[PDB]
């Protein structure tokens, strides 16, 4: 489940992508 | 569309050129009908030229736009299609050892069953587990030879 907040940052790297 | 406007610029060019040459082998409609052609096809090439202007920025802003959108989905799916493989992979492990913890309680041994075979089987070697007990060794799961095989099974019951 701890990995699922490396997911969440994945949403942030979702974020950075976008630029 | 460039072959329309280069169509009517040549028919323009091509009319301004017979009417010149008819000018020069002399010292109208034909005049008019070349200036018009002509006029038309300078209001097409601003119009096209504006359009093919319009079109390429649009394009670029376009193709600009897809392709960020398009990267940034495709990362996130593929991001989220390598965590629900491990998360799948995690509830798969959990499921099988769910599945094989349930099999392990749910299911048991009886006791009295277990002395009754213990009290009836002390007699012959039919379930007794002996010293040199190994898998594949002369412990079987009959009583005797002639017990089960010529004793009332073979002849009593065939």
């Amino acid at each position: 489940l701890e990995r699922v907040i490396e997911m969440i940052q994945n949403c942030l790297a979702s974020l950075p992508d976008d630029l | 569309t460039r072959e329309r406007l280069l169509s009517a610029l040549e028919d323009l060019e091509v009319l301004s050129r017979e009417l010149i040459e008819m000018l020069a082998i002399s010292r109208e409609n034909q005049v008019l009908e070349l200036l018009i052609h002509r006029d038309g096809d300078f209001q097409e090439l601003m119009k096209l030229a504006l359009n093919q202007g319009k079109v390429h920025h649009e394009m670029q802003a376009l193709e600009k736009e897809v392709e960020k959108r398009d990267s940034d989905i495709q990362q996130l799916q593929k991001q989220l299609k390598e965590a629900e493989q491990i998360l799948a992979t995690a509830v798969y492990q959990a499921k099988e050892k769910l599945k094989s913890i349930e099999k392990a309680r749910k299911g048991a041994i009886s006791s009295e069953e277990i002395i009754k075979y213990a009290h009836r089987i002390s007699a012959s070697n039919a379930v007794c587990a002996p010293l040199t007990w190994v898998p594949g060794d002369p412990r079987r799961p009959y009583p005797t030879d002639l017990e089960m095989r010529s004793g009332l099974l073979g002849q009593m019951n065939n």
